[PDB]
RNA sequence: AGCUUGUAGUCCGUAAGGGAGACAACCCAGCCCGUGGUUAAGGUCCCCAAGUGUCGACUAAGUGUUAAUACUAAAGGGCGUCCCAAGCCCCAGACAGCUGGAAGGUUAGCUUAGAAGCAGCUACCCUUCAAAGAGUGCGUAACAGCUCACCAGUCGAGGUU
RNA sequence: GCAGCUUGCUACCUCGAUGUCGGUUCUUUCCAUCCUGGCCGUGCAGCAGCGGCCAAGGGUGAGGUUGUUCGCCUAUUAAA
RNA sequence: GCUCAGGAAUAAGAGCUGAAUGCAUCUAAGCUCGAACUCUGACCUAAAAAGAGACCUCUUUAAGGAUUCCGGUAAAAGACC
């Protein structure tokens, strides 16, 4: 089932679970990576999406799984602070007959952003800039979305 | 500092440097070259025995046109001049190969065995001579020395086999 | 007696048109293979050998391969050929390849906005070599 | 394979039940395939002398019969022209069990063979009383 | 045996992880298709 | 739909298969010149086929050194008359004729084809013609020819058969002496070709009429069932639903035969005189029997009997120098036996 | 979904004429008849009335030459090319090439008789030195000539992220 | 993302009828190439593979079951 | 019975020279090779090619054509010889 299915925003939330029935767990098991005690972080950099989409919590898993995994490979286990921010709200459904009674069943969870919304936020030494950027780039790949990275503290001390 | 897009070609004494129509002339001790050195928004001027290319524009589509113009000129220079000179080897390991020279081509007998002999084409007034179990290229045009260097060993391409176990050919060893 | 070396072919060819449908002369153009159509060589080869393998055998184009008839269609595509006054116009125009031995020897003309060294690059092939790499003998 | 001086005509089409013409144990075999044959839409693989082909045994010992086997076409009834014009018709068509490289499996071949295939299989030349 | 002068021009030369093209030992880029990774041609 | 492959039925390279717009074959390529000066091509009459015994010659043959049987085609070629010289400019157009000079004297049962040239300008044409040559006018000469069947009585005719023909050498200047040389003259079929050599037959097949597609294509028949419910004979579909036409190229009914083919590389067995040599016994039937001089031609040849056929040098010949064959035999048996 | 079902405005339906190649409903325009004039939308190389118009740039792909549009291909990438900006190095000589040394450390420890710096887990390894590490390569059953990360001179202008 | 060759969705055309499936016959096209041609890589010695690029000129068949399409199986085949 | 190629220009690709970017670089210009593809070459057809062709011969109350006649190398009628 592509991400292309779920993908635009055309419609209003549907995020109150009170009034649904069933809602399959999001996969995305973390959002505080790195060392979660640590806040003298120099350089801060996030990704951010530049269109309005919706993105599964599947999509928020691999980008977080992908992002992860090249941060510690890089900067080691404490070398870094990442922070997904976003949480998926919205709950996808899907019509499994034809359009008679066509209003879905509840198939998983999204997060509905807007454009220059920060996804991810990663904060490492002045050193391992380079490495946290390489690392947000991979993420955006798993995102369906294009993306940028912007530098948000330390800018003067990369630069 | 000021980048300056025009470039300076000595012209060595003996050498007659012409550019008659867009058509560029050399003439040497060695023989006479004639290139033609067209392309819009390029200039080329022959006075007191230095040529300057130069560009009207500075974009790099110009930069690098007056680079490969002012690098030919040398070379056509160098060539009417000094000339070309190019090494090839000849290797093989089990065929010993029947090499020589029929005009304007080099025959290659016995290639891995073959029974019938390669033929490489020689470009222009290239002196190509086996020296026993090199091959000596001469000429005065280093796009022909090149070209037939080329010709020969492409002509000897084992192409079907492994290239680290069928290694038999003739190599440039040093180009023009 | 238009001379048609170095000259953009679709230039000259709305020139002429323009020129017989001011309904008043006979036009000759000689030297029509060595007319100019810009574009890098791959391109203008492409094109024409996908316009010249188009149609259907009991149907469709039958696009020239002479430079001069090359050339006659072109003007052809600039007129309203299907009426009177286009019939009128195309029979007034002769298109050669070289110079005929009747004009030779004629005054020729050339037209300044068609000319090629107005191009910016070397980007260009003469039609002669396109016909002939589509098979043309001339 | 290699040529012969005739020209043979390909007489036998798949499913010809053939006469087997040696001591091999098998009475009838029946043309499945002829080797070396691309056909064309359909056309039947088709065989004349000289020709070898994978046929079954439909008569013979039990231990024959039902196998897939080699054998190659010795007589045909079909007239075959010589080089110097003669053509030539047998009272039959025959076969004998072979491999793949074209040697009898049998040991002596009752009957006479054509000489365009004792000289295209030199073994099956020798292995017959006469060649006519 | 190996001819070093025949491996300097048969097996001295990088290949293109996604298209397979020669390119100059030197080369950072693909020339075919510009492919940023490069392997040296297997000799072994 | 998974589909079984054929290739097309018959072949598109003879298109549209029309009537022969002359009962003489037109050559349409002359080879290159590879010799002395002479003519490129003769014309004789078919008069039918037997066979010899000769010792196969032939290069790498595995029949080689061993009789063989040969069918063969014999040929009537008495000797043509060099009717006229004309010379050719070439230009972006392509040639076109620019001078004819007629020989003098000519035959008198050429008036059946042809009002007689006069005994005119002969010198002064000539002359002409050496001008235009010497001023880069004239590209290349070529020999105006014509057949004499009058000495012939297995074909009827007596009106002559008018050709051009090609003339080999090496230089255009070569070649305008010798058609100088030949211009009048009557040629035997021994000064165009030579024993046991290759050359192209060219003639107007036998007509068939108006033909089926069975026959004309070699469509195949409708089969099983099919083969009585009443389209036998016909082609299956005229084409699909689109595009709204049946195709140029679907097999159909027309004109079979009695058209204008060339074959190559018919090799010459005997060039012969006496056509006692060849003739059966009880003569050709529906044609009588040699009386000049002849040719075997190896193998068939298109036409009937008494059709003109046109010899020229081969244009794609492959074998080098082949020889003389030795004919042990020829066959003079009844034909109607 | 040129799907289905709402809503506001406006249309077609029932809307000519002008323009978009043609176009129910897109743009001008709502239209009694005739004549003259000037415009609208849209266009001005030819087809085709009017620009082979002007200024300043870009594009090399025939890309494009497609208001709306059911009639128009994405993510991703590009030392393709043109721009803006910010770091760092730079005539106290950068960037890439041409030359010149990689001499004291160690043969650092590794079951099995053998990978003694490239299986391998670890350093304020030299006093101090313009200059030599617990190691970047086709190569070693246990050693090696032949290549670097480095300061040196070289012509001499920008280099790099 | 492409295609529209599977199946759906939909109800715009056709109910004063656009004759169904499969096969057969004949013609044609596409290329996302099975063989044939040319290439590149290889964990490519050769033989032969595996992977990829160009290329649609030619070829791509015969049989047993089954109405089949599809698929299975048989023996040939450069490939079927 | 006959049924080849050869040449040209290319695709992928392999190279030469070559700057942008002192070096290097198959590429950005330029150049050499490179397929059963394409073109040419063979072959069939083609003055109804509207630019509706060229040349020669014969003759302008003729040249010559058709019809009738005897036929067949042709032929559904016509046509063709
Ligand atoms: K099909
Ligand atoms: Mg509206
Ligand atoms: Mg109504
Ligand atoms: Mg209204
Ligand atoms: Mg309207
Ligand atoms: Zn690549």
């Amino acid at each position: 089932k592509p991400g292309s299915m779920y993908r635009n925003v055309r419609q209003r939330s549907f995020t109150r679970r009170k009034y649904m029935g069933g809602v399959p767990g999001s996969q995305v098991i973390h959002y505080d990576m790195g060392d979660k005690a640590n806040t003298s972080f120099p350089v801060k950099i996030s990704l951010i999406v530049e269109e309005k989409c919706q993105i599964r919590h599947t999509a928020l898993e691999a980008a977080r799984i992908t992002a992860n995994r090249h941060l510690v490979a890089d900067t080691g286990k404490m070398g870094f602070y990442m922070k997904l921010r976003v949480y998926p709200h919205e709950v996808i459904r899907e019509n499994k007959s034809g359009m008679r009674r066509a209003f879905g069943k509840n198939v998983g969870t999204a997060a509905r952003v807007k454009p220059m919304q920060k996804i991810f936020t990663v904060a490492v030494e002045k050193q391992n800039f380079k490495a946290a950027k390489e690392a947000l780039w991979h993420a955006g790949q798993k995102l369906p979305t294009p993306c940028r990275i912007v530098v948000d503290e330390g800018a003067e001390l990369v630069q | 500092m000021v980048k300056e897009i025009a470039r300076t070609i000595e012209i060595p004494e003996g050498v007659s440097v012409s550019l008659a129509q867009d058509v560029f002339t050399a003439t040497g001790p060695k023989g006479t070259v004639e290139r033609k050195l067209w392309y819009p928004g390029i200039m080329i001027d022959v006075k007191d025995g230095e040529v300057v290319v130069d560009a009207e524009y500075a974009r790099k589509e110009q930069k690098a046109m007056v680079g490969t113009f002012a690098s030919h000129i040398r070379n056509l220079v160098k060539g009417v001049n000094e000339g070309f000179e190019c090494k090839m080897s000849i290797v093989y390991a089990h065929f010993p190969m029947q090499v020589k020279v029929d005009g304007k081509t080099l025959i290659i007998g016995n290639f891995l065995g073959e029974k019938k002999p390669r033929f490489a084409k020689i470009i222009g007034e290239t002196k190509v001579k086996v020296s026993g179990n090199d091959v000596t290229i001469t000429g005065i045009n280093k796009e022909d020395v090149g070209q037939t260097a080329a010709n020969i060993e492409q002509k000897t391409k084992i192409k079907r086999f492994d290239p680290r176990i069928f290694q038999d050919g003739i190599y440039i060893v040093q180009k023009a | 007696v238009i001379d048609a070396k170095g000259l953009i072919l679709g230039r000259l060819a709305s020139s002429v048109a323009k020129q017989l449908l001011s309904g008043d002369e006979k036009v000759y153009i000689i030297n029509a293979e060595q007319a100019i159509i810009s574009g890098s060589r791959a391109a203008t080869l492409r094109e024409y050998r996908e316009t010249r393998e188009r149609g259907a055998t009991e149907f469709g184009p039958y696009f020239p391969k002479r430079p001069d008839r090359i050339l006659k269609r072109t003007i052809r595509g600039m007129l309203p050929y299907k009426r009177a006054r286009g019939r009128d116009a195309m029979s007034r125009l002769k298109v050669y390849v070289g110079v005929p031995y009747e004009l030779k020897g004629a005054e020729t003309v050339t037209i300044p906005d068609a000319d090629m060294r107005l191009l910016s690059s070397s980007r260009y092939v003469e039609l002669g070599e396109v016909s002939q790499k589509m098979g043309s003998k001339f | 394979m290699k040529g012969m001086r005739s020209n043979i005509p390909r007489a036998l089409n798949a499913g010809a039940q053939i006469a087997c013409v040696d001591n091999t144990g098998a009475k009838v075999v029946e043309i499945i395939s002829v080797k070396k044959y691309r056909g064309v839409k359909n056309r039947m693989p088709c065989a004349g002398i000289g020709d070898m082909c994978v046929v079954s045994v439909k008569k013979g010992t039990p231990e024959m019969r039902k196998q897939v086997l080699l054998a190659v076409v010795v007589r045909q009834k079909q007239e075959f022209r010589r080089p110097d014009g003669l053509h030539v018709s047998f009272e039959d068509n025959a076969m004998v069990i072979t491999d793949e490289e074209g040697i009898p499996k049998g040991t002596d071949i009752k009957g006479p063979v054509a000489r365009e295939v004792a000289e295209r299989f030199p073994k099956i030349g020798t292995t017959a009383s006469i060649i006519v | 045996a190996r001819f070093p002068e025949a491996e300097e021009r048969l097996l001295n030369k990088k290949i293109c992880m996604k298209c397979n093209a020669r390119n100059a030992i030197r080369a950072t880029r693909c020339r075919k298709c510009g492919y940023g990774t490069l392997r040296v041609k297997s000799k072994e | 739909m998974a589909s079984i492959h054929r290739p097309k039925r018959g072949s598109l390279a003879f298109s549209p298969r029309k009537r022969a717009k002359s009962h003489i074959p037109r050559f349409r390529a002359w080879p290159e010149a590879t010799g002395e000066p002479k003519l490129q091509s003769f014309a004789g009459y078919k008069v039918g086929m037997t066979h010899v015994i000769m010792v196969d010659d032939t290069k790498n043959s595995l029949t080689q050194g061993m009789e063989i049987s040969v069918p063969v085609t014999v040929i009537e070629t008495p000797a043509i008359r060099v009717a006229a010289i004309r010379a050719y400019a070439e230009d972006s157009t392509g040639e076109k004729a620019i001078a004819e000079v007629w020989a003098a004297d000519l035959d008198p049962e050429l008036k059946r084809r042809i009002p007689i040239p006069a005994a005119g300008n002969q010198a002064e044409a000539l002359e002409n013609i050496g001008k235009l040559i010497e001023e880069g006018r004239v590209s290349d000469v070529r020999a105006v020819i014509y057949t004499l069947p009058k000495s012939l009585t297995g074909v009827p005719k007596k009106v002559p058969d008018i050709m051009e023909s090609g003339i080999s050498a090496r230089d255009l200047g070569t070649k305008f002496e010798y058609s100088k040389t030949i211009l009048g003259t009557l040629v035997s079929v021994t000064d165009v070709f030579k024993n046991g050599t290759l050359v192209d037959t060219a003639a107007i097949t036998i007509g068939k009429g108006t033909q089926g597609p069975v026959k004309r294509w070699g469509i195949q028949l409708m089969k099983g069932k099919h083969s009585r419910q009443g389209s036998l004979r016909q082609v299956g579909t005229l084409g699909a639903f689109n595009p709204s036409r049946v195709s140029w190229r679907v097999p159909q009914m027309g004109q079979m035969g009695y058209h204008q083919r060339t074959e190559f590389n018919k090799r010459i067995l005997k060039i012969g005189s006496d056509g006692e040599e060849v003739t059966p016994e009880g003569g050709f039937i529906n044609y009588g029997l040699v009386r000049g001089d002849y040719i075997l031609i190896k193998g068939s040849v298109p036409g009937p009997s008494k059709r003109l056929i046109r010899l020229r040098d081969p244009i794609r010949a492959k074998k080098a120098d082949l020889g003389e064959p030795n004919i042990l035999y020829i066959s003079r048996e009844s034909k109607q036996g």
